[PDB]
């Protein structure tokens, strides 16, 4: 029968996409952390101050003070929680190097739970528009 | 006539909406302005207390940060008046033109 | 004949979202360079030499030392910058809000209009 | 009444998508919670620690942070739960009220 | 550098079309007047920009 | 402030106690609606060749 | 028909650049100004490229000339290209909505 | 549906991405390709260039601040082809998976 497949392969498409579009979502947050260790990374300097090179102050995107950085090894860093955490350089180089892989699983199982959603809201709803 | 006594009814109305709010949210201002003092308060003296404004948090110590921040809990408090002035004057200026509308229709 | 009443209805609804955004936005842009005006007083009284800890990268923030307060950036041109006393500074950022200001506000006169007319149109409508 | 029934069926066939509508916001709000509590148990509480609050970054000691941090953690979770459910308790009217007004 | 869509050297469509050619034209108009004092010149006639393609001010 | 300079001048115009104001120079439509609020009934958008008709209807001179 | 939107398409395409242009080159004209105000007071920057290079102030101007100008002939560009896909569309248009139609 | 309407439809959605990310690395690599040009068109020895790391602008003689994005480019460039033949990878298995539907 025509009737049940054409019911369902809308009805997987919808959550199912849903996933590819719940999938890359979480690949998206990669890209912010994994370019936040090289800015460390091409910063940490070992045995000197992580920052110590010459520098431009970010104030704000129009206001830049022209400064001289070198500070004490740390790296201050966001926890979100409105919790600002002041790491060193090393914990910063592991946090960071932390929250990247975990925004790239996160694509993987999170479009794979309603993978199977996809097919149960379908399956659920092919029986439901035929008889009703 | 009454177009300009209908006029100022309209101006009004719209206008006399937003106040009412202004102070509402500024009596909020006016909380965290005081509460974010009071947490850096609650460290007796920091010094790697940071005061800032923005993305830069520059080091300051905690005295000045409060003085600033009993203040811009105190500006955060301010214009509630004038939100509540700008408030209270509006509804008392959409019945007069609502008034020489009606006695204007009247007379 | 019965669609085209029903067109210009909510055609106007959205010139009413689209320039209330765009003074939202174009209230957004200019309290930044205040920001960038105002970040100059405090760099100027705390002193050059105080921990700045500014952002580094995503969730990642970064310290310094502060130095040069006369220093301090404009940013205009297409590409380019022009970094600026601390006061001049303060002062094109000034200008630029006002540049935006105008540009802003005309976006309300803009803005209203817009809505009256969806009604005049809805006024139609039900008519 | 046949606005009922086809309103419920549709707002009986709604929800099984609105799953995702709100397995994906709250997925949003979600993926922060995860950086809130962990790291906190990865660092220290040897060493400060700052919150981040309105107009100014008060130096907060860690002792203080968890609390801050875990708490309303637990906390926010229930509205967020809760906001997307009245997004769904909401339309439901909506899908009811039509059926009613637009017959 | 000779005009093209002004005075000067411009293709886009794009603005990553224009910011990479910009490269070109700027340099060498500099090296084109870097020559003429090179040859020698304290004073220079320029006729005409009509009478010239124009000279970028 | 558009309400006190009508009024400090319609008290003027009250301290000559009119009803009627048949207002020429300086008509506002805060004008009319104080002296409206006022209850002093203000003549606007009038001559004033019928204020140099009220000149002669009165007798008087138009006040600066 | 797709054929007469292409032209449509890449009309508004080339335009879409084309307008911010003159954004841009206004701010080449507020930097001039300011390239005109600063002597070099506080360090002069150009930013093209991933890279922040070392700017001074003499080759910043006539950089931003250059970059007003270079912008200023965009505005010709696609003018050009304008009536262009401006042209295109319109002449397939009877065609292809009377073709749309029948 | 069948399992080939789901395999056949998440592939051509699976040869979308990995079409997507061959194509993001080109331009970096040529706008870090690009600002080698940039520094090295002023101020090269004779001043002295901050290449741009983060917001801290590492300021030295010309050469590594070309040499810096190079570095940014190197890694860029060779990551492009594993993405490129992966599609060609996959549309296999799709232009596989597109006779697999018709023969049944």
């Amino acid at each position: 029968v025509l009737k049940k497949l054409d019911e369902q392969y809308q009805k997987y498409k919808f959550m199912e996409l849903n996933l590819a579009q719940k999938k890359r979502r979480l690949k998206g947050q990669i890209p912010e952390i994994k370019q936040t260790l090289e800015i460390l990374k091409y910063m940490q300097k070992k045995k000197e101050s992580t920052n110590s090179m010459e520098t431009r102050f970010l104030l704000a995107d129009n206001l830049y003070c022209k400064a001289s950085v070198p500070p004490t090894d740390k790296m201050c860093l966001w926890l979100g929680a409105n919790v600002m955490l002041e790491y060193d350089i090393d914990e910063a180089q592991a946090l960071l190097e932390k929250n990247l892989s975990t925004a790239t699983k996160n694509l993987d199982s999170l479009e794979e739970d309603l993978d199977f959603l996809r097919d149960q809201f379908t399956t659920t709803e092919v029986n439901m528009a035929r008889v009703y | 006539a009454f177009t300009e006594l209908q006029a100022k009814v309209i101006d009004t109305q719209q206008k006399v909406k937003l106040a009412d709010i202004q102070i509402e949210q500024l009596n909020r201002t006016k909380k965290h302005a005081h509460l974010t003092d009071t947490e850096i308060m609650t460290l007796v003296d920091e010094t790697n207390m940071y005061e800032g404004v923005g993305r830069m948090f520059i080091l300051q110590s905690k005295e000045a940060i409060h003085s600033q921040l009993l203040e811009k809990q105190k500006i955060a408090e301010e214009k509630i008046k004038e939100l509540e002035q700008k408030k209270s004057y509006l509804e008392r200026s959409v019945k007069e033109a609502e008034d020489n509308i009606r006695e204007m229709l009247m007379a | 004949n019965l669609p085209q009443l029903e067109m210009l209805k909510n055609q106007l609804d959205q010139e009413v979202e689209f320039l209330s955004t765009s003074i939202a936005q174009l209230k957004v842009v200019q309290t930044k360079y205040v920001e960038a005006k105002d970040c100059l007083n405090v760099l100027n009284k705390s002193n050059e030499g105080k921990e700045l800890l500014v952002p580094l990268t995503s969730s990642m923030y970064v310290p310094g030392k502060l130095h040069d307060v006369e220093h301090v950036l404009i940013d205009v041109g297409t590409g380019y910058y022009v970094e600026k006393t601390a006061e001049d500074a303060k002062d094109f950022f000034k200008r630029k809000i006002d540049f935006l200001t105008k540009q802003m506000e005309k976006i309300q006169p803009a803005l209203q209009e817009k809505h009256a007319m969806k009604q005049a149109v809805m006024e139609m409508m039900s008519q | 009444s046949a606005e009922q029934v086809i309103a419920g069926f549709n707002r009986l066939r709604q929800e099984q998508r609105g799953l995702a509508s709100k397995a994906a916001e709250l997925e949003m709000e979600l993926n922060e919670h995860s950086l809130v509590i962990d790291t906190l148990k990865e660092v220290d509480e040897t060493r400060k620690c700052y919150r981040m609050v309105g107009g100014v970054l008060v130096e907060r000691t860690v002792k203080e942070v968890l609390p801050a941090l875990e708490n309303n953690k637990e906390q926010i979770q229930k509205i967020i739960e809760t906001l997307t459910q009245q997004l769904q308790a909401k339309g439901k009217e909506l899908n009811e009220f039509r059926e009613k007004h637009n017959i | 550098a000779p005009k093209t869509d002004m005075d000067n050297q411009i293709v886009v469509s794009d603005y990553a079309q224009m910011d990479r050619v910009l490269r070109e034209e700027r340099a060498y108009i500099l090296n084109l007047v870097k020559q003429i004092k090179k040859t020698g010149c304290n004073v220079l006639l320029i006729q005409k920009s009509i009478l010239r393609d124009a000279l970028s001010d | 402030m558009e309400e006190e300079y009508i009024q400090q001048l319609c008290e003027d115009i009250i301290q000559l106690k009119p009803d009627v104001v048949i207002t020429e120079k300086g008509i506002s439509d805060l004008a009319q609606h104080y002296l409206m609020r006022a209850n002093i009934t203000a003549i606007r958008r009038v001559r004033k060749t019928d204020n140099n008709r009220i000149a002669r209807a009165c007798g008087a001179r138009i006040v600066s | 028909v797709e054929k007469y939107q292409q032209l449509q398409k890449d009309l508004s395409k080339s335009m879409s650049g084309r307008q911010k242009l003159e954004a841009q080159l206004t701010e080449n004209n507020i930097v001039k100004e300011e390239l005109a105000l600063l002597d070099g007071s506080n360090v002069v920057f150009k930013l093209l490229g991933p890279v922040l290079v070392k700017q001074e102030l003499g080759e910043a101007r006539a950089t931003v000339g250059k970059r007003l100008d270079y912008i200023t002939a965009e505005i010709k560009r696609y003018e050009s290209q304008l009536r262009d896909l401006e042209r295109q569309s319109e002449q397939q248009r009877e065609t292809l909505a009377q073709l749309q139609q029948e | 549906d069948q399992q080939k309407i789901n395999k056949f439809a998440r592939n051509t959605s699976r040869i979308t991405e990995l079409k997507e990310e061959i194509e993001v690395k080109k331009k970096q690599l040529q706008n870090l390709e690009d600002a080698c040009d940039d520094i090295m068109l002023a101020d090269d020895d004779c001043l002295m260039i901050p290449y741009q790391i983060g917001d801290v602008f590492i300021s030295h003689s010309q050469e590594e601040t070309q040499e810096m994005l190079e570095e940014a480019k190197k890694n860029l460039q060779e990551e492009i082809d594993a993405l490129e033949s992966r599609v060609e990878s996959i549309q296999r298995v799709l232009a596989d998976l597109k006779v697999q539907l018709y023969a049944k």
